[PDB]
Formats: C-alpha cells, structure tokens, sequence
C-alpha cells in the first residue's frame, strides 16, 4: 500500500496570498490523486481530482499540478472561509495500492 | 565446551587434564556470505511497443484486437513511461504486474476523445461505451490512454476515425459489430440511408490541434487479463542479480545452484558448453549465461581445527591450527597478534622462530610447535 | 547398396565440459563399423520411405546441395501432426503443420511449433528423447568422393526444440531441375576421450 | 444523492462492532466503489478498505487493518464493515464515501458517525 507524505504540517498565509502543499508517494501512482478540504465539524469536501481536474462548484483559485511521484496543490487569493485542513489521497480502489491519506495540513489566515 | 580452545580440547578428550600435544577438536567451516542468481536474458520478448506506438490505431467501433500469449511480456516498459496520464487499471498493481503471471492477454487499441475517456471503465454508462466498446463488470484489465492531439488531429479536421452515435440497444461487454445497420426510429419508413427519424449510425468528428482538450483524440489501449485457470504462457521476466568474485557466495547460474568461491578461470569452453565437471562428477567451472565467460568454482574453505598445547599442568596457553586454509579467511581466534601460515594450515597463537629444535608437537609439512621461554 | 560407417556418428552427449578425461556414457549411438544404407539421387532414381526407430543419423555429401529438408512423422500425410524442416538459402523453417505429399514429391529449381534460424559432407543426428527433439551437426570437408573416409569428427548440438510429437517414420527432400547415407541409433555405451580444450578427439565402443 | 450510517456509538474494548452505510437515490452499481475511512478526534484521515459494486466481489484492505476488518456488500443499497479486537486507538469518526470507477476522487461524503472504545 502506497503512503502519502504531505508537508508542511502547518502553514500560515495572509489574505489574498498563495499557499502551496506538497504530497509525495512511495511508488508511482500515475495521477489518480484527489485533493480535499475539511472544515471543523464537517465531512471532507472534494476540490481537485486526477491531480489536474476541478469538479463542479469549485472555484478556479484551487489548482493542482504535478506528475509521477510528486504532486502540488496551490490556493490563490486566500479568503477567510478557506481556513481548513487539506488532504491528498490516492484513488486506487482495486489496484492493491490502497487509498491511504497523508498528514493533514491546516492553514492559518 | 565452547569457552576457549583449551576447554574444547578438554571436552573432546573427556578429561580435565590435557597432555602435551596436538588434539583435533572441531571442524572449521566458512558459511556462504550471500546468494546470487545470474539468470539468463529474455527468451521470447514480444513487446507492446508496436501496439502502443503504432502507425495508426483502428476505429473505436471496430477496435484493434491483439492476442498476447506464449511470450514474456515486459510490463516494466509501460510502467516507466510517464507519458500515460490515465493509468486507470484494476486487479493488479503496476509495480507487481511484472511479477503477476496470466494465461492470456487481450489488447484492445483505439482512439477516444478526452470527453469520454472516463467512459472506458467497468460499470460506466455512456453513449460511447454502449455503442462502440464496453468493459466487463468483472474487469481485470489495465486501461492506459495518452494524449495524441499532435499526432492524430490534422488541419481542417480528421475524418479517418469513425464512431457510432446511434443504436437501438446497448453493446454487451466486449462486443464488436461492424455491420452498422441503418438507424430506424418513429414510423421507420427509412429503407435507405436517409429518412424521417433516420440517420447513419456511423459518424466522424473533425479532430483539430486547436480544438478543446476534451475533443482532442487520445490513443487508448485496454490490456484485458484473465485468471490462472490453466498453465500460464505469457509471464514476466526473471532475476539478474550481480556477480561477486573472490568471495564465498552461493551462486545460481542457469539453475546450477552450487556453493563456493568464484574466480576467473584460464580454462577454455566450447560455445555450446555451459558448465564443466571434474573427474569425480563434481562441478568445477560454470559459464555465466548473462555474459559469456568462465568462472572457476572451488568449494568453501573447510578443515580440521586442532589445538596445540603443552601439559595443562605446565601452562594453560594454547595455539589453534586451522588445517588447509589461508589465514585471510580464517576469522570469517582472539589471539590475533601473531598469525603464521604454513603448508599444514593457519597457526594462531604461536610465533615463528628461525632456530630449529627437536620436534615436540608435530604440526605437518616439517613444522613443529613447542612450549619454550 | 550398403556401406560401413567406420567411426562416424558420435555427438556430445550433453553440454557438460571436461578436460583430458575418458568419460563413459550410456546413450543412443551409432555402432562402430555398422552397416548403414546408401541412397542415390542422380539419373529414374528417387528417395524411399524410412523408419525412425529411436533416432536417425543422416550424412549427405553434396556438391550443389541437392538435399533440402526433412519430414518426421508417424504418418505425415495430413493424417496427424508432423514435424517438417525445410532448409532454404534465406532461412531454415520448422513447422508441425499437416501436409499431403505424393509418393515422389519434387522441388523445382494447424501448426503447433515453429522455428527459424563432393567436397562438402553434412553430418547430422536427429533424436527424440523425453519429448525433446535434438539436432547435432558437422560440415567437415571430404576429399574422397567414393565413400565416407576413415577418421573421426565429433558432432555438435544445434537445436533442442521440444516438439513433443512421436516420430516413427522419416523422409528426405531432393531438388530437381547426390548419394547420401542413413544410419541407425540404439543404446550403446561409449567411452569418449575429451581433449584439453573439451573437444572429443576419439571414442571407443 | 445522500449517504447515511448506522450502528456506531459506544463499544466495549476487545469486542466487535458492525457499521452499516445505507444509500438513498442510487444503487451500488459496478461503476462505483464503496470505501471506508476513519478520522481520529484530533488527527487526519486514515483509509480502511473498499469494495467494488455490482456483481464483482473484488475487495481491497489496508495494510494496518488487513486482518481486523471485514468489508462486503450485503445489498445493492446497504454495505457493512466489521471491526475486531477494538482498542482505545480505534476511537475515531467513520465516513462513508463513494468512489467512481473512473478513479476520480470521492464525492458525496456521508455525515459520519462516532465510535468510542471505552468501558
Ligand atoms: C542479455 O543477455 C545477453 C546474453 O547473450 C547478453 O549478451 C546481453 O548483454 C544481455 N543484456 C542486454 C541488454 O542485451
Ligand atoms: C513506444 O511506446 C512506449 C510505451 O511504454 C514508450 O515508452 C516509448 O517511448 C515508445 N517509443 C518511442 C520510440 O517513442
Ligand atoms: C604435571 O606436572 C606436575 C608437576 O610437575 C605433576 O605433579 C603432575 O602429575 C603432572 N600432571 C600430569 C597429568 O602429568
Ligand atoms: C591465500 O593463500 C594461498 C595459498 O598460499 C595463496 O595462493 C593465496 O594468494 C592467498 N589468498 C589471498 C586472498 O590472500
Ligand atoms: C625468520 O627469518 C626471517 C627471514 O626469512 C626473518 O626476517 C624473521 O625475523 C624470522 N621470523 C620471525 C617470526 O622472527
Ligand atoms: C551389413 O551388415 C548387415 C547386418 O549384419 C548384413 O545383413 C549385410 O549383408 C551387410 N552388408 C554387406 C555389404 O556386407
Ligand atoms: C491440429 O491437428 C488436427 C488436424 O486435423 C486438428 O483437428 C487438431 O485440433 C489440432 N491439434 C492440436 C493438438 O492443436
Ligand atoms: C508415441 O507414439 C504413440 C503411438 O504409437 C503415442 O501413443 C504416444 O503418445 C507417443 N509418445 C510420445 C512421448 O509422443
Ligand atoms: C587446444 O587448444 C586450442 C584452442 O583453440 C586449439 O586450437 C588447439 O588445436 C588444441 N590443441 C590440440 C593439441 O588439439
């Protein structure tokens, strides 16, 4: 089962700035990544899938890139409601690679 | 019985007093350091290179069908390629796919635009999946698609690729039908190709480099697999570990599975010959299957362990003779300050003296040890 | 017409290498000074049907290479699967497909397995043991046109394809716009003298 | 649509618990995977297992819970997962999320249920 190593554990950015989160795997996943945002008291909400695709109802500020073993998530024009914990997770359902999440990354406005 | 050589001598002699002389106590033996397996190279490597980098793929409704069996399928070439962006594959991990061994492999190769690349998946519903190519629910295959906008799409739109957009029913899993019966609807008066509620089920979409990424064509290949219900014919590669010389190592050359030390041999081999044997039907030289050269093998060093000691009443100091071995591999005794070498073996704990006296404790090859000032 | 095979018909029994060792092997060989059968192909003259009976030693001396292939099968008349070897200038072809051939098939001037790879005398042994079909070959030059000369020459393995089809009958091909010898193998213990380089220089029955 | 969970709450240490996720508005077709994830009270998400929908019986377990979980599809609308030999470290919040066969991210997450391993 592949493991997700997500850094930095804690980040602080001002209003309107950009915050970048790094996710690294133990083996090559060939995209199949999903970026999530979880607010306290709320189940996680999907933001980015396939490491490059944005779902419906998702602002263009969130943007994911990367390939192979290294992936990046950037959030531009940070807002007061963006304070949450962001997660990276492989989407291998029946591939024996698992779907383990990485270390949660909280953001401070 | 294991504290020191004098105690070993006492245990072997079954007495608490040991008389002056040399007593064989135990047997030296050099354990193998590691295991190396230098298996040969590829027997029958039929690759997917021509399947993937083909000149042109087939139409999606009548896809390119290939059967892979009785081969050694190298999945590592597919694994190392990063051009694939939709490795949406099930049943087997990409890294363990080489290890996995299956009876048959089916290659379904065609061209699909980025809009319905999602539809190439088990349990997915859509016009393209239900009209051109459908995946089984019990899907153990491996779906790999990559961008081909720079290759397939041409200026003014490409029309050599045809797809079915109209059909009364849905395609059963892995069904191909090139008959392309005319679509009928409504009162169905369309005897020919065009009529009321009548259209050609086959159509072509212009592919352009400046078109949207969703409309850009991608080259897609499905590697359908199947379980081990029979002896396998297509399988993965084997091990190619390195070779180590001048070290006692268990070795495996073409199934030889012999243990010894390896050296470069001056003896010559005929091209067909793969290994040599002694006059006693024991292997003594092996030709390396990976690289054509000869390796002399000799058995791991072994021999008796003797303790040379005066009377236990005189002194408790002892020397250790490892018979027929060079001192370099002897440690593999505590008194390593003086370690002398003779034809009899390696003697540890005694110092050589130029002067010659009458023999007291014979060792071998004209050498004797004695207890003196 | 017969002849006697003085010393020919010995091959390396296995891929094992030995130096200056007299090694005794019990294996299927051609007996020394054994009477083997002669065939003519010039002038008419045709090639007859032969049995297999546990291996075949075939030695053909040729000037323009009239010999062009071998057929190995119990029936090989499209009745059952049969091994076919065809030697062309381009390549050597090995099939198991069934073919129907007449009594005297001449060459102008499902398949289970497939393989692609008088100064001149070509020596061969074809054997079937443990489901394995083995070929041994040599091409030593002969200056005697009457008969195979006195002397010795070891035979080296070339193909070990596992055909798995039992063979009890064998035929050879000729070319039409040339004599050749056929021996027979049986279990006969041999003592082979290995040279310092590993070449079999002499052997005793 | 919607996903709901039932069968959580207080569980004695060393016992076994059974959790069920019931869907509303769709069915567990072969194009969707039913996956289970857990969340410690102050830590991140830890994946548990998944099971393919439809007639397929294919199932993937995590490394940590390979021998302590049992995930199987009881019905086209309900799924069940069982924990064995519960410890205090297993106190977490279980989320029932679906995953498309296209290997996209999980959408339509359930509200979740809290399980507490204490006496
Ligand atoms: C493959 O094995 C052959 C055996 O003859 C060897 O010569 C060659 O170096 C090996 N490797 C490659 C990459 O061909
Ligand atoms: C052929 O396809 C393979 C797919 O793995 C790719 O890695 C390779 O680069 C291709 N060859 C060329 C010459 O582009
Ligand atoms: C050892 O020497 C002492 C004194 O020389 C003597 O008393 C004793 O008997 C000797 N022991 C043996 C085993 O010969
Ligand atoms: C060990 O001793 C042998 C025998 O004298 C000698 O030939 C050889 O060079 C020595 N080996 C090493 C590795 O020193
Ligand atoms: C014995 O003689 C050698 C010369 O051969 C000399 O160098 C050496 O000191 C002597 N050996 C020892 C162990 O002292
Ligand atoms: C060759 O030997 C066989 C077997 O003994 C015998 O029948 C035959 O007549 C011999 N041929 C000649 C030409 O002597
Ligand atoms: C090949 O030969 C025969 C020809 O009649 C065919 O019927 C048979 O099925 C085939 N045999 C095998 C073992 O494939
Ligand atoms: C040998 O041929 C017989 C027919 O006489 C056949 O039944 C048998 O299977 C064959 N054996 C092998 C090993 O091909
Ligand atoms: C053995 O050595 C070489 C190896 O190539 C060979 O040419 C030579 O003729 C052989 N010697 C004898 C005496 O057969």
């Amino acid at each position: 089962d592949v493991v997700m190593t997500q850094t930095p554990a804690s980040v602080s950015e001002p209003v309107g700035g950009t915050v970048t989160t790094k996710c690294q795997a133990s083996q090559n996943i060939f995209n199949n990544l999903a970026w999530y945002q979880q607010k306290p008291g709320q189940p996680p909400k999907l933001l980015i899938s396939d490491a490059s695709n944005l779902a419906s109802g998702v602002s263009s500020r969130f943007t994911g890139s990367g390939s192979g073993t290294e992936y990046t998530l950037t959030i531009g024009d940070l807002e007061c409601a963006d304070g949450a914990t962001y997660y990276c997770q492989s989407t291998s359902y029946g591939n024996d690679d698992g779907a383990a999440f990485g270390g949660g990354t909280e953001v401070v406005v | 019985c294991a504290l020191d050589p004098l105690s070993e001598t006492k245990c072997t002699l079954k007495s608490f007093t040991v008389e002056k002389g040399i007593y064989q106590t135990s047997n030296f033996r050099v354990q193998p350091t590691e295991s190396i397996v230098r298996f040969p190279n590829i027997t029958n490597l039929c690759p997917f290179g021509e399947v993937f980098n083909a000149t042109r793929f087939a139409s999606v409704y009548a896809w390119n069908r290939k059967r892979i069996s009785n081969c050694v399928a190298d999945y590592s070439v597919l694994y190392n390629s990063a051009s694939f962006s939709t490795f949406k594959c099930y049943g087997v991990s990409p890294t363990k796919l080489n290890d996995l061994c299956f009876t048959n492999v089916y290659a379904d190769s065609f061209v699909i635009r980025g809009d319905e690349v999602r539809q190439i998946a088990p349990g997915q519903t859509g016009k393209i999946a239900d009209y051109n190519y459908k995946l089984p629910d019990d899907f153990t295959g491996c779906v790999i698609a990559w961008n081909s906008n720079n290759l397939d799409s041409k200026v003014g739109g490409n029309y050599n690729y045809l797809y079915r957009l109209f059909r009364k029913s849905n395609l059963k899993p892995f069904e191909r039908d090139i008959s392309t019966e005319i679509y009928q609807a409504g009162s169905t008066p369309c005897n020919g190709v065009e009529g009321f509620n009548c259209y050609f089920p086959l159509q072509s979409y212009g592919f352009q480099p400046t078109n949207g990424v969703g409309y850009q064509p991608y080259r897609v290949v499905v590697l359908s697999f199947e379980l081990l219900h029979a002896p396998a014919t297509v399988c993965g590669p084997k091990k190619s570990t390195n070779l180590v010389k001048n070290k006692c190592v268990n070795f495996n050359f073409n199934g030889l599975t012999g243990t010894g030390v390896l050296t470069e041999s001056n003896k010559k081999f005929l091209p067909f010959q793969q290994f040599g044997r002694d006059i006693a039907d024991t292997t003594d030289a092996v030709r390396d299957p990976q690289t054509l050269e000869i390796l002399d093998i000799t058995p791991c060093s072994f021999g008796g362990v003797s303790v040379i000691t005066p009377g236990t009443n005189t002194s408790n100091q002892v020397a250790v003779l490892y018979q027929d071995v060079n001192c370099t591999e002897v440690p593999v005794y505590s008194t390593g300050s003086n370690v002398f070498q003779t034809r009899a073996g390696c003697l540890i704990g005694a110092e050589h003296v130029n002067n010659s006296y009458e023999c007291d404790i014979p060792i071998g090859a004209g050498i004797c040890a004695s207890y003196q000032t | 017409a017969y002849t006697n095979s003085f010393t020919r018909g010995v091959y390396y029994p296995d891929k094992v290498f030995r130096s200056s060792v007299l090694h005794s092997t019990q294996d299927l060989f051609l007996p020394f000074f054994s009477n083997v059968t002669w065939f003519h192909a010039i002038h008419r003259f045709d090639n007859p049907v032969l049995p297999f009976n546990d291996g075949v030693y075939f030695a053909s001396t040729e000037k323009s290479n009239i010999i062009r292939g071998w057929i190995f099968g119990t029936t090989l008349d499209s009745k059952t699967q049969s091994l076919l070897i065809v030697n062309n200038a381009t390549n050597v072809v090995i099939k198991v497909c069934e073919f129907q051939f007449c009594n005297d098939p001449f060459l102008g001037v499902n398949c289970t397995f497939e393989y692609v790879s008088f100064k001149n005398l070509r020596e061969f042994v074809f054997k079937n043991i443990d489901g394995y079909f083995k070929i041994y070959s040599k091409h030593t030059p002969i200056n005697l046109v009457r008969d195979l000369p006195q002397g010795f020459s070891a035979l080296e393995p070339l193909v070990d394809l596992p055909i798995g089809i039992n063979i009890t009958r064998f035929q050879t091909l000729l070319a039409l716009h040339a004599a050749y010898y056929v021996g027979y193998l049986q279990p006969r213990t041999f003592l082979l003298k290995y040279n310092e380089n590993g070449t079999i220089t002499d052997a005793v029955d | 649509e919607s996903l709901e969970e039932s069968g959580g709450g207080l569980v004695q240490p060393g016992a076994s618990l059974t959790l069920t996720c019931k869907a509303s508005g769709f069915s567990f077709s072969s194009g969707y995977y039913m996956c289970w994830v857990r969340q410690a009270p102050g830590k991140g998400l830890e994946w548990i297992a998944c099971t393919s929908g439809g007639s397929s019986q294919y199932t993937i377990y995590a490394n940590w819970a390979k021998g302590r979980s049992t995930i199987s599809k009881t019905s086209s609308t309900t799924v069940t997962l069982q924990m064995t030999s519960l410890t205090a470290a297993d106190t977490a919040t279980y989320f029932c999320a679906r995953g498309p066969s296209t290997y996209y991210g999980m959408d339509l997450w359930g509200p979740g249920t809290l399980v507490t391993v204490s006496s």
